[PDB]
């Protein structure tokens, strides 16, 4: 039986995933107790994943909640989740990295790294067999972006015959008024091309449009993102959690999603996206729910995929709809839009129908892709680096904390060649 | 948890900090004694005043603070008036020979001699300080010792404390009251000398000091002890930030990160709307608009520069008194419609209000007016490269026939130093339009 350890580091990651642990055990039919109360066995199968099952049918979380400020500890304890998770589990420092990913990867996350790879250890030892790591985190503040870096780059060391699947958020001007939050993301993007097999690209511009213009929010919050971020997690490992034909264990969905070792960037999406208190106005078939999944404005990274390729594409369905007319409906959508899907990857769109739909969602329809647009995303943060780097602000901060100013050219190097590696893929026909 | 060490050099740094300290006790309401009426009830520190007042066992507030200079007139003045036992013997620091408004004096022959004694009674007093930020040094460009043993103490506190951050509140040298020819000398050396070893420096100069006092005071002459009011007033609510309750700017690392993106562009520039005279003290009031408005206005500024030909970088609104932070908002977007204030070319963040509800207080018997709406504004910007631009002229003009150099050379200093420093602060010039050119 195979298992994923998961890791929150940051704020962002700790808040989004303790909306997704929610929105998980909601799913599974799990209570605040760790007791079961669903009714369909379905939710109990695979259900070592994600969550430990602990004596007399105690389902804690493999969550390991990792900051340099116990604050996120103590707002994740005032919530309801707070007793569900592991309270061993939890790991704080003292002071925050302050937005800057040198001391959040050179000196306090090498201070904490030794206390959250003993517990990585700890939860490590006890499983009959481990299938790979799943980290939240953000790439625009200091913990998030370095100590997430710096615990890939250890479990990679520790554990290099692991699969490693992020989801990066990836920060916005749109967000955060921080002015190094493309320091942190270009250098963490540099770590995730080296150190990381699966990366799922969200993208806090993104959230902010959907949350802007479809969501109708004139000041989105924290809390309508996290909304989003929660749902579409929820949706992607709808695979994992549950057993079907396009399984896609980790190691499955990097084999089938991943041609190429570095771009391993996915687009996730959720097709009906819809704020809080207003699910229940949305009406729900398959083909409307097909045209909405591939929908630039419904897509979950700030990108066109017009403009791109799909390399690789593993659509998920959720809820009681009938698979022959969600095949059909997605031959058509391969075959009528032939030219946004690369010609040498011979069937590369996957469809799985899983019966247990999210709650307040009859039908649900939640996408993942490989597709070449990403490097737009890569391509903004990138042309953001190089506007504050061309004439060197605020690099006194990293460079004070040890950082060489060769690491900065050599991450901007990095993204540039996998955004080349990217547009030659794009270019490239069979 | 947070504690700074105040330091006093020269003349200018030593007159300027005893009003300051005047005022720090007028606002937190301490005895010239050093005990306090309220907040001596709870009798232990770290209550936000504890950054500047040291609490003994006696519950005598002695403020953290080293007074130095080499001549005894001023430490002997501050030693004789009404806070002659709020501050320690030990840490007033006297010298017996001048600097004589020499840069090298200060720095090579004179200052050498005592520069032991003290950076003794700074290591005296950073020792009862468990959670030390950094120190701010108060002193001028002009003089000899405010420039020289300021950059002495400037380059022995960064060989000493360098993980430790070093506000500066200078004062640049106005023409109108002036004690040297020879101050353009002085305040590039000691500018290029003190630009590795400072981390965020108000320079103010007493010629917009001077220009405000005439213009809103009314006094056409206006002595030392008007502008150190003033001045004195301008750094107490720099400072509010620092010795209150949190908003923004609670740190010396606040304001590092807050305002300066480069080490070496680190000179904001403060403006301060309701200067107004006592007489005129309940003629009328003041909005929030128009003194926000007063605070964007060149002519209110701590430097005489124009910031509408230059582009901003950061802007930290500082509201004093009973200010409601609703029409603040008002005040930025009218603020913002006009497009005279033109951020660079990055995320430019905006007006980063912080408001503080406790009310300015002024000195009985001082030219300012009690006010209930105070605003302060640091902004930083490109105008202070034409500051820079006139000393570096000043110094063009002396240094062409080489006049006054001999009073250097001959206090150990060589003679390319001040090729040096003119290459610095040419290099200052560039960045400054580097960063005004995009
Ligand atoms: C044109 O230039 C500008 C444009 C906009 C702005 C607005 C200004 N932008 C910046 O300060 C950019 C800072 C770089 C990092 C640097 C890289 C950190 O390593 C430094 C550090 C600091 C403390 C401890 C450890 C490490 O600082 C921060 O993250 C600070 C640290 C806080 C939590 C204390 O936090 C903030 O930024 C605040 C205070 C929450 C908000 N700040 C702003 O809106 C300013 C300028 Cl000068
Ligand atoms: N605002 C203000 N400026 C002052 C005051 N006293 C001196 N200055 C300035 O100090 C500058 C020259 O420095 P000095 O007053 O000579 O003090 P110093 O640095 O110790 O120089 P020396 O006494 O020669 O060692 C002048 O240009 C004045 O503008 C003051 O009380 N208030
Ligand atoms: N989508 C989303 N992004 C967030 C949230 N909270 C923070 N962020 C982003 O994540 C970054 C904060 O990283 P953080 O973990 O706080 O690092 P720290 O500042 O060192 O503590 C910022 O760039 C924000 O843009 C959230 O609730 N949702």
């Amino acid at each position: 039986m195979r298992e994923i350890v998961h890791l929150q580091i940051g704020q962002c990651g700790n808040q989004i995933g303790a909306k997704f642990w929610e929105v998980i055990s909601d799913e599974h039919g799990i209570d605040i107790a760790g007791n079961y109360c669903g009714n369909a066995s379905l939710q109990l199968e695979r259900i070592n994943v994600y969550f430990n099952e602990a004596y007399s049918h105690k389902y804690v979380p493999r969550s390991i909640l990792v900051d340099l400020e116990p604050g996120t500890m103590d707002s994740v304890r005032s919530s309801k989740i707070g007793p569900l998770f592991r309270p061993d589990n939890f790991i704080h420092g003292n002071s925050g990295a302050g937005n800057n990913w040198a001391k959040g990867h050179y000196t306090e996350g090498a201070e904490l790294i030794e206390n959250v790879m003993d517990v990585v250890r700890n939860e490590c030892e006890s499983c009959d067999c481990l299938q790979g790591f799943q980290l939240i985190h953000s790439l625009g503040g200091g913990t998030g972006s370095g100590m997430g870096t710096l615990l890939i780059n250890k479990i990679r060391e520790e554990y290099p015959d692991r699969i490693m699947n992020t989801f990066s958020v990836v920060p916005s001007p749109k967000v955060s008024d921080t002015v190094v939050e493309p320091y942190n993301a270009i250098l963490s993007i540099h770590q995730l091309i080296e150190n990381t097999d699966e990366t799922f690209c969200i993208d806090n511009e993104a959230l902010y449009d959907i949350c802007f213009r479809t969501l109708k929010l004139t000041n989105p919050t924290y809390g309508d993102l996290n909304h989003l971020v929660s749902l579409t997690m929820s949706g992607v490992t709808t695979s994992l959690r549950f057993p079907g034909q396009l399984n896609a264990d980790l190691r499955k969905l990097a084999v089938n999603m991943v041609p190429f070792p570095r771009l391993h960037f996915f687009m996730p999406g959720f097709a009906p996206l819809t704020a809080r208190g207003s699910q229940q106005y949305r009406a729900l078939s398959v083909p409307e729910l097909t045209q909405q999944m591939f929908d630039a404005r419904n897509m979950m990274a700030a990108c066109d995929p017009r403009r791109g390729r799909y390399l690789t594409v593993a659509c998920i369905f959720r809820g009681r709809m009938s698979t022959r007319e969600v095949d059909e409906q997605l031959l058509s959508v391969q075959t009528k839009n032939s030219s946004y899907f690369v010609e040498w990857i011979p069937n590369n769109v996957k469809v799985a129908v899983c019966d247990i739909p999210p709650r307040g969602l009859k039908m649900a329809a939640t996408f993942i892709g490989n597709n070449t647009a990403i490097q737009e995303l890569f391509i903004r943060v990138s042309e953001q680096f190089s506007a504050m780097f061309r004439r060197k602000a605020f690099l006194h901060w990293y460079t004070g904390e040890g950082m060489d100013e060769m690491e900065f050219s050599e991450a901007e190097g990095n993204t540039n060649d996998l955004v080349s590696e990217y547009q030659q893929y794009q270019d490239a026909t069979a | 948890m947070r504690e700074c060490i105040s330091i006093h050099v020269g003349q200018a740094g030593v007159q300027i900090g005893n009003a300051c300290w005047e005022l720090y006790c007028l606002e937190h309401g301490i005895q010239p004694d050093g005990q306090m009426p309220s907040d001596k009830t709870i009798g232990g520190g770290d209550d936000s005043f504890n950054t500047f007042f040291s609490e003994t066992g006696a519950g005598k507030h002695v403020p953290r603070a080293v007074f130095v200079d080499l001549e005894p007139t001023v430490i002997d003045e501050v030693r004789t008036g009404t806070y002659r036992q709020l501050f320690h013997p030990e840490q007033l620091i006297t010298g017996k020979e001048d600097a004589a408004n020499n840069y090298a004096r200060g720095h090579y022959t004179i200052g050498k001699e005592i520069i032991d004694l003290v950076l003794d009674r700074i290591r005296k007093l950073a020792d009862q300080c468990t959670g030390l930020q950094g120190f701010l040094v108060f002193h001028s460009f002009g003089g000899g010792t405010g420039s020289g043993f300021t950059s002495l103490l400037m380059e022995r506190l960064s060989v000493d404390y360098g993980k430790k951050s070093k506000l500066e509140f200078s004062i640049y040298p106005a023409p109108q009251v002036s004690t040297a020819v020879v101050e353009p000398y002085n305040s590039i050396l000691t500018t290029h000398t003190t630009l590795e070893h400072s981390d965020c420096a108000f320079m103010v100069d007493n010629e917009a000091i001077y220009d405000i006092c005439r213009r809103n005071l009314d006094i056409e002459r206006p002595t030392y002890t008007n502008l150190n009011r003033l001045i004195g007033q301008i750094v107490s609510s720099i400072t509010a930030s620092l010795r209150f309750d949190g908003a923004l700017n609670v740190d010396l690392t606040e304001f590092q990160t807050n305002l300066v993106p480069y080490p070496r562009i680190h000179f904001p520039l403060a403006t301060y709307a309701p200067v107004i005279s006592a007489e005129k003290a309940y003629h009328e009031q003041l909005s929030v608009a128009e003194i926000t408005n007063a605070c964007f206005e060149p002519a209110n500024q701590m430097v005489k520069c124009d910031p509408r030909h230059g582009k901003y970088m950061a802007c930290c609104l500082l509201y004093r008194g009973d200010v409601v932070p609703k029409d603040v908002n008002a005040a930025i977007a009218t603020i913002k419609t006009k497009r005279t204030i033109q951020f660079v070319d990055w995320c430019p963040t905006g007006f980063k209000v912080g408001i503080n509800y406790q009310p300015p207080t002024v000195v009985p018997g001082g030219d300012l007016a009690k006010v209930q709406r105070a605003v302060c504004m640091l902004s930083n910007t490109t105008a202070i490269a034409e500051a820079w631009a006139r000393l570096d002229h000043k110094f063009d003009l002396m240094y062409a026939k080489r006049a006054f150099v001999h009073w250097y050379v001959g206090e150990g200093m060589e003679e390319g130093e001040f090729s040096e420093a003119r290459e610095d602060m040419a290099a200052l010039e560039k960045d400054y339009e580097e960063v005004g050119v995009d």
